[PDB]
């Protein structure tokens, strides 16, 4: 199926004393496997899946002089930033960054993404395609203003269609053995009497990869949201994500409900009854 | 990999 | 305008007493960033827990799995500690295996 790389970004200023905080992580699909840490001691970009330890020094030495000097403009947009909304440097504020692309089935460029926020909201958004920009307010349209006469964007959508696939179908093959597996999930059901005539029936997906997942009730053959609840997905921290919904239900009348489980690694759903 | 450093903001 | 964390408290593995599995403390849905996160043994401070990488959601929002290896045995109580500027004192979920 589709693949997506994508790079998060924080900067957090630290006006007590010193240089903003900031951490980057990499994902393929929901996989990370590269870190940087500013407050780490290696200073370095960091790998943190199997599969990307096999890349060579020269790799290691780009990827951690690109993200350091990337950190660096995030120094100077965190006070640029500030002094476009005559804030006090008495404040820590936040300067978040979303980028990445996706390829479809074939391996082939899909679509590509750039975001930025400014403590929590949207700040400047790359249009998808490639060419405009969505700026959330009147400082970011000076921040527009300026990329336009840059020409950012088209440096941008350069990497966005030729390193950033080229790069993403590189470690889907390297690490093809994890990546471009799915694990379906393992599903069971819970019966917890809630009084003499009441019970609650809680549907469990474990160990499934990718995150993506639909958990529904049904009662006698149709979806049921009255009673019911569903948990965030949530990682189990070995790779694999857990998710589970619960219904309420009269006791005596169980076998009326079905859950049913939709996952791409599933051919067809799952449907699962207290029986 | 990731993008080349930007133009500031 | 500022987002309180969402706290779960759950294991890795299916909960069995004095079989080693891992506690996990997952917090999302908050912004700033900054956030402490304790995982409590009847009230107190595990030491050795580790957390995942800063990251964030479509809608900026951030997420940390904090985690410990551990092994339940039916009679210590789990719990996390979470503390965030949206908090007028430290939150305490406590783990419930049963779920």
């Amino acid at each position: 199926g589709s693949h997506s790389m994508r790079y998060f970004y924080t900067s957090v200023s630290r006006p007590g004393r010193g240089e903003p905080r900031f951490i980057a992580v990499g994902y393929v699909d929901d996989t990370q496997f590269v870190r940087f840490d500013s407050d780490a001691a290696s200073q370095r970009m960091e790998p943190r899946a199997p599969w990307i330890e096999q890349e060579g020094p020269e790799y290691w030495d780009q990827e951690t002089r690109n993200v350091k000097a990337q950190s660096q403009t995030d120094r100077v947009d965190l006070g640029t930033l500030r002094g476009y909304y005559n804030q006090s440097e008495d404040g820590s504020h936040t300067i978040q960054i979303m980028y990445g692309c996706d390829v479809g089935p074939d391996g082939r460029f899909l679509r590509g993404y750039r975001q930025d926020a400014y403590d929590g909201k949207d700040y400047i958004a790359l249009n998808e395609d490639l060419r405009s920009w969505t700026a959330a307010d009147m400082a970011a349209q000076i921040t527009k203003r300026k990329w336009e006469a840059a020409h950012a964007a088209e440096q941008q959508r350069a990497y966005l269609e030729g390193r950033c696939v080229e790069w993403l179908r590189r470690y889907l093959e390297n690490g093809k053995e994890t990546l471009q597996r799915t694990d379906p999930p393992k599903t069971h059901m819970t019966h917890h009497p809630i009084s003499d005539h009441e019970a609650t029936l809680r549907c469990w997906a474990l160990g499934f990869y990718p995150a993506e997942i639909t958990l529904t009730w049904q009662r006698d053959g149709e979806d049921q949201t009255q009673d019911t609840e569903l948990v965030e997905t949530r990682p189990a921290g070995d790779g694999t994500f857990q998710k589970w919904a619960a219904v309420v239900v009269p006791s005596g009348e169980e076998q009326r409900y079905t859950c049913h489980v939709q996952h791409e690694g599933l051919p067809k759903p799952l449907t699962l009854r207290w029986e | 990999v990731v993008g080349a450093d930007g133009v500031g903001k | 305008i500022q987002r309180t964390p969402k706290i779960q408290v759950y294991s890795r593995h299916p909960a069995e007493n004095g079989k080693s599995n891992f506690l996990n403390c997952y917090v999302s849905g908050f912004h700033p960033s900054d956030i402490e996160v304790d995982l409590l043994k009847n009230g107190e401070r595990i030491e050795k827990v580790e957390h995942s990488d800063l990251s964030f959601s479509k809608d900026w929002s951030f997420y940390l799995l904090y985690y410990t290896e551990f092994t339940p045995t039916e009679k210590d109580e789990y719990a996390c500690r979470v503390n965030h500027v949206t908090l007028s004192q430290p939150k305490i979920v406590k783990w419930d295996r049963d779920m």
